[PDB]
């Protein structure tokens, strides 16, 4: 069905980091240049009053909308990635599941400036005061600190490319059903990432990669924090809420 | 209903 579902060489392994990086290159949401070139312009005191002014409803559902949109691009990328298109519905459907909230968290630091503790967000730069009004301060302040531990590595966008095609394809995902098929392109993709950082002389970064449970904790806690808030406006999520997330992180 | 109709549309 795919190359990558059996033993690959090292030419094979080579094109494979050359077609994971255009892959996301083609899916990204926000350019890597404009984000950069956009630290300066900064939300204003005025500006995060009139977001932390704003009702936790009307918060929430932009913020459920702006994550809808990242959620997108990462359903893209995988569609565009070695293999995945050659899995079962079934299995495509449980590791995008289990997996694009875990991309958009890793995507995120490229939004972050670690310089400042700010997040773009909405066409300026604000610190997680902005999010003040969602009235969940543990996973936001959990996410920025994510956020800055991914920021303090330098990643390149290839090393983003080959590491979220990794945070995706995922084996050990409950639910597959061709686990072996998952488990080889897994193993192929973990060759592709190890290669590239070997060849850039990167292997140091390893070891400084978050730790197994890291990504699933924070996805926990969202799915959490949005039962809380379901539970007061849950008219607001049945209306109001983007069907792609619904279908996410509140099972339809 | 939209992931499945996401990962159909070519
Ligand atoms: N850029 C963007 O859409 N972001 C950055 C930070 C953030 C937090 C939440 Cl809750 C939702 C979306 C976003
Ligand atoms: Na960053």
């Amino acid at each position: 069905e795919n190359l990558y579902f059996q033993g690959a060489s090292l030419t094979e392994i080579e094109h494979l980091v050359q077609s994971v990086c255009k892959s996301y290159r083609e899916t990204c949401q926000l350019r890597l240049e404009d984000l950069l070139r956009q630290r300066s312009n900064i939300f204003s005191r005025e500006e995060v009053t009139g977001y932390q002014r704003k009702s936790m409803w009307e918060m929430w559902e932009r913020c459920a909308h702006h994550l809808t949109e990242a959620i997108q691009y990462v359903v893209e990328f995988a569609k565009r990635l070695s293999g995945f298109m050659e899995l079962c519905q079934n299995d495509q459907i449980v590791l995008l599941k289990a997996g694009a909230m875990e991309v958009v968290l890793v995507r995120m630091c490229r939004a972050y400036n670690a310089d400042n503790r700010t997040v773009f967000f909405e066409g300026k730069y604000g610190g997680m005061e902005l999010f003040r009004a969602l009235g969940c301060s543990e996973l936001i302040s959990s996410i920025f600190d994510f956020s800055h531990s991914l920021s303090a590595l330098h990643f390149s966008e290839d090393e983003i490319a080959l590491y979220t095609a990794l945070v995706l394809i995922n084996a050990h995902r409950p639910g597959l059903q061709e686990k072996r098929k998952v488990e080889q392109l897994q193993y192929n993709l973990e060759l592709a990432f190890h290669h590239h950082l070997c060849k850039t002389h990167r292997q140091s970064i390893l070891a400084k990669l978050p730790p197994k449970g890291k990504l699933r904790s924070l996805c926990s806690q969202h799915v959490e924090r949005l039962q809380i808030f379901q539970h007061l406006h849950p008219i607001v999520v049945q209306a109001a809420f983007p069907p792609l997330y619904k279908e996410l992180f509140s099972g339809g | 209903k939209i992931l499945h109709r996401l990962l159909q549309d070519s």
